[PDB]
């Protein structure tokens, strides 16, 4: 009803950097009825600030909250990696009670080129029909990488499924995985297979040969 | 202390209802506060459903008043939620939360683990599990990369580990993706060449919907 | 019981340099009277809206001290009876003029009389039994708000209690005594150059109830030296 609006969606930071997210309401709350919750991925939310400025149980005073009327902010002074999360403002009073749509907070790091592999269809799938080739692109800052598929060399491809992991925890890093699915009504009669990625971390695209050389 | 326990059927068919339970502990449902159902969608947006209050009184998100029921069994001390005529736009994680207040200030103190609900017309399906060794790249560096494919199930969740979850060290689980009504999911682990194929590695997939315990040793391919 | 007002000094109708009509009009003839209705809307969590039908309004917004109350009473056929302002009163409807109030809601069904109790009022100017009279509800548990409005809408209308300029009386309060529990309200304005109707009436917002019979009234006064 009284939609709450968060800027920005995502925001990178290097550890030590201090930053600020915003919460623009329509309508307009008093500072009291204006809360923030923190959610680390795979988990329930949790109260962080209530009545705008007020920290909850055991949140480091790096955290603070200013705001009023229809403009509200959430600030973290020196930003540790344990701060990566999504943050939701929330108004009471209005009916219906409202949440804003997250600001995700990710850490900055030093570039890391990937760490790629490529795989065989395994006897099973082979015996059950379909043949699926897998590529793992591990640990690579920043978020962004480009996987391109080659068969007998120069050849596009349909039948591929990517899925990126969220910024990993220690390794302030990322991984993705692309999957080429297909039929034994084929795989058998081609021999050469590669995936190949393209990070800023390199000039030459990264590659991975494979021609019948495993079961 | 005050914990909050969700539960319900992992999957509903379009148009059924969706009864869910919150089981409260550490605190009596009838001494104070509201008790809320909030669900979060894909893309994370959080929508309030409504609360059964401290004295059995309701108030609902008017975006749903009509299809929405929040009731309580004070004698098993838990609350419930009923959802009508579910449509797929109802697939979501459901949290139940109780509040705290200072003055006119009400917020949500405690939350439950959550609880996924797929709203779908799809054949519950047991996953196909595959082992993945490399061609023979035990030649490059100290650690080598091997994985586990889990193609074709439904619905979510499935849960996996390596060596019965005795190694997280260097694992990498990936969101699954949606193959016209079935999910396929990848996972990575990377350990020094030396360990393997000496020290043992074995992936252990689990799809509760199709009651599927399944372990898988990635024995290496000599060709 | 709540302790008397000598450690709780009162307001002084002269140390209010606003105007007194902003008060007499809350306890003048007009008010919000209604029987047996169900809230049709809600704007804020501590609020309910009633569509019901003199001169400037029609939809009433009722405000409570709590997020509850709004619950309880949301969707009950109730009676609504209190003062009400328009000046500082906004609220949106969802039901594709506006007046506001606080508390004043009792349940209609199973609270009626036949038979209509009269509560007596003892007035004490200076400290002397200088007047009395009764007021009359037609219900079992009555809102103190409702009571207080009445006691007032008499005094004003005969002993100039409220004028426009300032007040005849320096201070003044209205005490409510049940058996083992008494409590008072301050009949006097917030000190200063002008006076907030919503602030004032917000005393009721708790929806305090008595009980038609077990209750006497005492209105204490003083004069301006």
């Amino acid at each position: 009803e009284n939609v709450l609006t968060q800027s920005p969606a995502i925001m990178s930071a290097s550890p030590g950097e201090t930053v600020t997210m915003t919460c623009r309401a329509t309508s307009s709350v008093s500072s009291t009825y204006l809360h923030w919750y923190q959610q680390k991925s795979g988990a329930s939310p949790k109260l962080w600030i209530y009545s705008t400025s007020n920290l909850a149980s055991g949140v480091p005073a790096r955290f603070s909250g200013s705001g009023s009327g229809t403009s509200y902010s959430l600030t973290i002074s020196s930003v540790e990696a344990e701060d990566a999360a999504t943050y939701y403002c929330q108004q009471y009073i209005n009916y219906p009670l409202t949440f804003g749509g997250g600001t995700k907070l990710e850490l900055k790091r030093a570039d890391a080129a990937p760490t790629v592999s490529i795989f065989p269809p395994s006897s099973e799938q082979l015996t059950s029909g379909g043949a699926s080739v897998v590529c793992f692109l591990n640990n690579f800052y920043p978020k962004d990488i480009n996987v391109k598929w080659k068969i007998d060399g120069s050849e596009r491809q349909n039948g591929v499924l990517n899925s990126w992991t969220d910024q990993d925890s220690k390794d302030s890093t990322y991984s993705m995985s692309s999957t080429l699915t297909l039929t034994k009504d084929e795989y058998e009669r081609h021999n050469s297979y590669t995936c190949e990625a393209t990070h800023k971390t390199s000039t030459s695209p990264i590659v991975k040969s494979f021609n019948r050389n495993e079961c | 202390d005050v914990q909050l326990q969700e539960s319900g059927p992992g999957l509903v068919r379009p148009s059924q209802s969706l009864s869910l339970t919150c089981t409260v502990t550490g605190y009596s449902l009838t001494s104070d506060f509201a008790w809320n159902w909030i669900r979060q969608f894909p893309g994370n947006k959080l929508e309030w459903m409504g609360y059964i209050n401290y004295s059995g009184y309701t108030n609902y998100n008017p975006s749903l008043k009509s299809r929405i029921s929040i009731t309580r069994d004070t004698s098993k001390n838990q609350f419930f939620l009923q959802l009508n005529s579910v449509t797929t736009e109802d697939t979501a994680t459901y949290y139940c939360a109780r509040e705290a207040y200072y003055g006119r200030a009400y917020w949500f103190a405690y939350w439950g683990q959550g609880t996924l609900v797929t709203v779908s017309a799809a054949k519950t399906t047991p996953p196909s599990v595959y082992p993945l060794a490399p061609g023979s790249a035990a030649q490059t560096n100290s650690m080598v990369t091997l994985g586990c494919l889990v193609k074709g199930y439904f619905p979510e969740p499935v849960t996996v580990t390596w060596n019965s979850g005795s190694l997280s060290s260097g694992v990498h689980t990936f969101p699954a993706v949606l193959q016209s009504d079935l999910y396929t999911l990848s996972s990575s682990v990377t350990v020094p060449s030396s360990p393997r194929p000496s020290e043992t590695v074995t992936c252990n997939v689990a799809h509760p919907a199709s009651s599927t315990k399944v372990d898988k040793k990635i024995v290496p391919r000599d060709c | 019981s709540q302790p008397d007002p000598k450690p709780d000094e009162l307001h002084k109708s002269s140390k209010f340099t606003g105007l007194m009509e902003n008060m007499k009009v809350l306890y003048d003839d007009n008010h919000v009277s209604a029987i047996n209705v169900k809230s049709i809307d809600q704007f804020l969590y501590f609020d309910l809206i009633y569509s019901i039908k003199l001169g400037n309004y029609d939809n009433v917004r009722v405000e409570f001290k709590n997020k509850d109350l709004a619950d309880k009473y949301k969707d009950k056929y109730v009676d609504v009876f209190g003062a009400n302002y328009y000046y500082q009163c906004y609220f949106s409807k969802k039901t594709n003029r506006k007046t506001c109030m606080y508390g004043g809601v009792t349940e209609h069904n199973g609270n009626q009389l036949d038979k209509y109790r009269s509560i007596t009022v003892r007035v004490f100017e200076d400290g002397k039994n200088l007047l009395s009279f009764d007021v009359q509800t037609n219900k079992k548990k009555v809102t103190a708000q409702e009571l207080d409005y009445l006691t007032r809408h008499y005094l004003v209308k005969n002993k100039k209690l409220y004028e426009f300029n300032n007040s005849p009386y320096e201070t003044g309060y209205i005490k409510f005594i049940e058996n083992e529990n008494s409590f008072w309200y301050d009949m006097m304005p917030a000190p200063g150059d002008k006076f907030d109707q919503s602030k004032y009436l917000m005393m009721y917002n708790d929806n305090k109830m008595v009980d038609s019979k077990d209750v006497k009234i005492e209105v204490y006064l003083t004069t301006k030296k």
